[PDB]
């Protein structure tokens, strides 16, 4: 006997834009879900964050 | 040189619920002090709340006849009400206060001739005699009166109200109502007299009063 | 919100004649928070304590209030005052007591000159229900819910006695404030001037 | 003594709350070689009242089946049960129903068939509520719930009508949103905002209008309507482990017990 | 073999003053227990004889004029008598009871404006205003008023009486006897209001009752 | 309760700002009882919580943003086409919603201006400076079909962030108004 | 604030800082502000200490 109820709230399939944490994906395109590493051998070390 | 006591002339001075601010008093000058009597000419110990509010008073009676018919009612009285009245002594401090909290005490007396049979009951209710059985009233605090057994029944209880006290000069609805209902019908021969007396006696517990007004 | 209701505001004005006799009732006041007389021409408004504008957003009310009365005589005056307290409600047939008849609900005087002009007049709480109702939102009667603990009484217990060259009445002003209080129950509610 | 009396001849504690557990269970013979001294007795003496009776040799009966005990109030009266219903007509029709713990007000207007027989076996609740309510019909409904305590400003009960208050005296006291396509369901509390110490079953007087009532609930709606289609609400009530309940009383007759 | 428990039937069961005495009685039947409040619906201390029986009251008042003459007597009044009245809370304990034994408060206040001169004399006298000399008031227990230094003057004084008690109902003579003399004459000016009012306030101290009556 | 108003044709872009003056009367300002709380205290700071309620019709889609006082945006409490470029609407960040799916959202709104603090009595030109701090716009598309009222409302809420400063004497009966 | 009446008159008066604005505030409610009351019958003399209060 299964028992679990959720009470679903308001703002119910609502596009957020603003920030990035509901900018985000939920399914990818990828297969196999991997992920890609770091590779400065053609920029010359030359990173730019800010 | 010298330091000159003067008098004493802003102080809280006088009663409990009396305060004198002044700005100029005195010091109390009186003479003599509390003798003691080795000779006492009262030897009932002095008044005070403790024996003059509790104390049993006579508020109601009632006659219970041969002809009054199963679950007839004999006496409806309220408990409270009878109670606020000159003609006793406990009407000296509730016509001075407003605001009581309480208990209630109560005594039945009835008297048969053992030529009689029959039986009675005296319960006390709260608030209302409202849509409940007559058959169940024995779920209510009660004594059951029996010409065969017992003549004398006693009942005592706490305070039940929708608030935080009684009202005596505008009351809301009242706390307690007793009543008497014939439990068994009464049954004589030839001769034997058709009646007997009723009395009920009342009186309070843990009296508690608030607020003392000026308005008759 | 204590910030607000812990710090007294005037409420009423009355005045002392010269001419009233010994028991004659000059002012009378409800009990409540909700009390509030004043107002203005220029610009047109009607003034507001600040004890009354926050307890006119809560169903119920709970604590005792203290009332504040100030004087302003000369030094030259005389006289004493006597203020009343009543149990009750806020409708009572109250100027039948008589001063005598004054002197059994808890009550206490005043006299005018000396170096004091201020008397802190702390209420207790007297009810038969923990918490009393706002109904100033309804517009009917109903008994059993009421909006008051008792009213109020200002006697006069001593006349003026005074000189010549000095004024003939001393103005009293009257705050308001409270202590211990607690409402509950939000709702919205604009109050409106008791015209007492 | 507290007041100095005296006393030999006792009236003792009477209808003891909460005796006994409901459930068949255990805490060799229960009755048996002894002779019975609780085959006999006096029934007027509050004192020998309360003694076991027996007069047949019996023994223990053993233990039920079923886990959960059905005499208990927080699991009898955790199921829910009826209150109202009612319909809308027309285009913003405000609709107000009290809560009323009244003997005197016959269904519809008050409890109906269950709970006006359990809110007269006591004297006095107190406490919060849990209250459910049923969207049933057309679709495309926006509503609006709020509740007001006793002794303010509302609408006249049950009456459906027009709305006579503006928009900030109802959304100060905190309302809800809904609309009938997506949810269909709303369980809400109730709160217990009352100046009075607690409300009571069965009164007379003027004090029925004044101690019955402690809760008011009162719903609008909008975009009603396009072709007419019946829009019926229910109402069912509970009860929370907040509560209280206090003094035992008489039950009521068999002709006070009415249905819908 | 068993022991069968039965009812309570003779005993002394009751309030103080009222003795039960019953050939059949029963245990007491009565359920819950007595609450505390710890949301408190007053916030005042509960009422008893402390704070009824002794409280200031006003009782009589006067007004001292410009047009009496010297050793004139303002006010005569009985401090006992005038409290003994409906319109008091202490009504309420001395109706209901027969003897006491007390002490008396006495509080005088007035109100001049400083443009005034004068004096005036209160005097507590017990008994009479016998053929004693007015020029030696001042032995008696007293307080001196005066416009240039005070305006309040208290006095206290013990119970002095030739029997037990004081009977409320027959009394046999006032026990005590208040007196105001004009010490010194009032004068004033032009403009200056030629009178002040007076006012005297008492109270009990150590009240002492005996012996509770039912006849009103 | 802030405010609420209607659409009437396709495309229309409706503005209303968030103003804590206490010179501008309802419907366009506070209403009952934001007006009375926001004029208790001199200085408010800190973000707020915001809340709409889609009422009315269905299959419409939405799109909302913010913008920060002192930049260019459409006239206030005036609903018209729309004037600026979708590249300027959603460099700002916005939302996306469909009133058959939700019919509400709750959204945050943050505390974005060059000035300490905005106040709430002022008057002159300080008035029109240092009250507005936020400003919410709201366009829809895919309206209409066979004419059903499309009605929203707004309503407002304070966080833990946001913080008060300086008590103040409370308002007269006469400004207390309500919509 | 510095007032001289002679002890023939009798009155009061109220001095309150008020920064920004004398707005929709009750009059009957200034003593919320910081403020100082003088009187004819005790003093004369009044003085009040406050700090900056600005939005920038």
């Amino acid at each position: 006997m299964m028992r679990n109820e959720t009470r679903v709230s308001t703002t119910e399939n609502v596009v957020n834009l603003s920030n990035y944490e509901d900018a985000r994906a939920k399914m990818s395109f990828a297969l196999d879900q991997e992920d890609w590493k770091s590779d400065p051998s053609q920029g010359g070390g030359i990173k730019i964050t800010h | 040189e010298q330091m000159i006591q003067s008098v004493d002339r802003t102080a809280v001075t006088g009663a409990s619920y009396f305060t004198s601010v002044d700005q100029s008093s005195v010091h109390t000058a009186e003479v003599g002090s509390h003798q003691i009597e080795p000779l006492k000419t009262s030897v009932d110990k002095p008044g005070s709340k403790k024996t003059q509010g509790e104390k049993f008073f006579l508020i109601h009676s009632a006659r219970w006849l041969t002809t009054h018919a199963l679950f007839h009612e004999v006496a409806k009285l309220d408990v409270v009400k009878l109670l606020y009245n000159e003609q006793f002594a406990v009407q000296g401090l509730l016509r001075y206060h407003t605001y009581a909290r309480f208990g209630i005490e109560i005594q039945v007396q009835i008297n048969p001739t053992p030529f009689q049979q029959g039986g009675l009951i005296c319960a006390m209710v709260p608030g209302d005699q409202s849509y409940g059985s007559i058959a169940s009233l024995t779920v209510y605090p009660h004594g059951l009166l029996n010409c065969n057994i017992n003549n004398v029944v006693r009942i005592k209880v706490p305070f039940i109200y929708t608030r935080g006290a009684y009202h005596f000069k505008d009351p809301q609805y009242p706390v307690w109502e007793l009543t008497i209902r014939v439990w068994s019908e009464l049954n004589i021969g030839t001769g034997t007299s058709a009646y007997t007396s009723l009395n009920v006696l009342a009186r309070f517990t843990d009296l508690e009063l608030h607020g003392l007004t000026p308005l008759s | 919100f204590t910030t607000w209701t812990s710090i007294p505001t005037l409420a009423a004005q009355f005045p002392f004649n010269a001419s009233d006799s010994v028991g004659q009732q000059i002012k009378v006041i409800p009990v409540d928070p909700y009390f509030f007389q004043m107002t203005n021409t220029n610009p047109d408004q009607k003034c507001i304590t600040a004890l009354a504008s926050i307890c006119q957003m809560f169903c119920f009310w709970r604590g005792d209030l203290v009332f504040d009365f100030q004087v302003f005589p000369t030094k030259y005056h005389s006289g004493r005052l006597l203020f009343c307290f009543v149990p009750g409600n806020e409708l009572i047939d109250v100027t039948g007591i008589t001063l005598k008849q004054a002197t059994t609900a808890p009550c206490a005087v005043m006299d005018i000159a000396g170096v004091q002009s201020t008397l802190r007049f702390r209420v207790p709480w007297i009810s038969d229900t923990p918490y009393r109702v706002n109904r100033y939102t309804k517009e009917a009667h109903q008994k059993g819910e009421y909006t008051a603990i008792g009213k109020l009484i200002v006697y006069c217990y001593n006349r003026l006695t005074s000189p010549s060259n000095v004024a003939h009445h001393v103005r009293v002003n009257v705050y308001l404030s409270a202590i211990n209080l607690e409402c509950f129950a939000p709702l919205y509610h604009a109050m409106d001037v008791t015209t007492q | 003594d507290d007041s100095g009396g005296f006393s030999t001849t006792v009236s003792t504690e009477q209808n003891v709350p909460d005796p006994q557990v409901g459930i068949t269970t255990m805490r060799m013979d229960v009755s048996g070689v002894q002779a019975p001294v609780g085959a006999i007795t006096t029934i007027e003496d509050p004192v020998l009242a309360k003694k076991v009776p027996e007069t047949f040799p019996e023994l223990k009966p053993g233990e039920s089946r079923h886990t959960s005990d059905h005499m208990s109030i927080y699991k009898f009266m955790g199921r829910s049960h009826f209150l109202c219903t009612f319909t809308f007509n027309s285009n913003n029709k405000e609709y107000t129903f009290p809560i009323t713990l009244s003997s005197t007000s016959n269904p519809p207007h008050g409890l109906p068939s269950t709970l006006r027989w359990f809110f007269n076996l006591f004297q006095l609740y107190r406490g919060p509520l849990d209250l459910t309510i049923i969207i049933t019909g057309a679709t495309d409904v926006d509503g609006m719930a709020w509740f007001t305590p006793v002794g303010l400003a509302v609408d006249t009960p049950w009456v459906e009508k027009e709305s006579a208050l503006q928009i900030d005296y109802k959304t100060a006291l905190g309302a809800v949103r809904f609309n009938t396509r997506r949810t269909g369901n709303i369980q809400i509390r109730l709160p217990w905002y009352s100046y009075l110490y607690a409300v009571s079953g069965a009164l007379d007087g003027l004090g029925d209008k004044t101690d019955s009532t402690f809760g008011l609930v009162s719903i609008q709606i909008a975009n009603y309507n396009h072709s007419d289609e019946y829009l019926s609400f229910s109402c069912y009530l509970s009860v929370t482990e907040q509560s209280e309940f206090y003094f035992p009383r008489a039950p009521l007759n068999s002709n006070a017990m009415l249905s819908t």
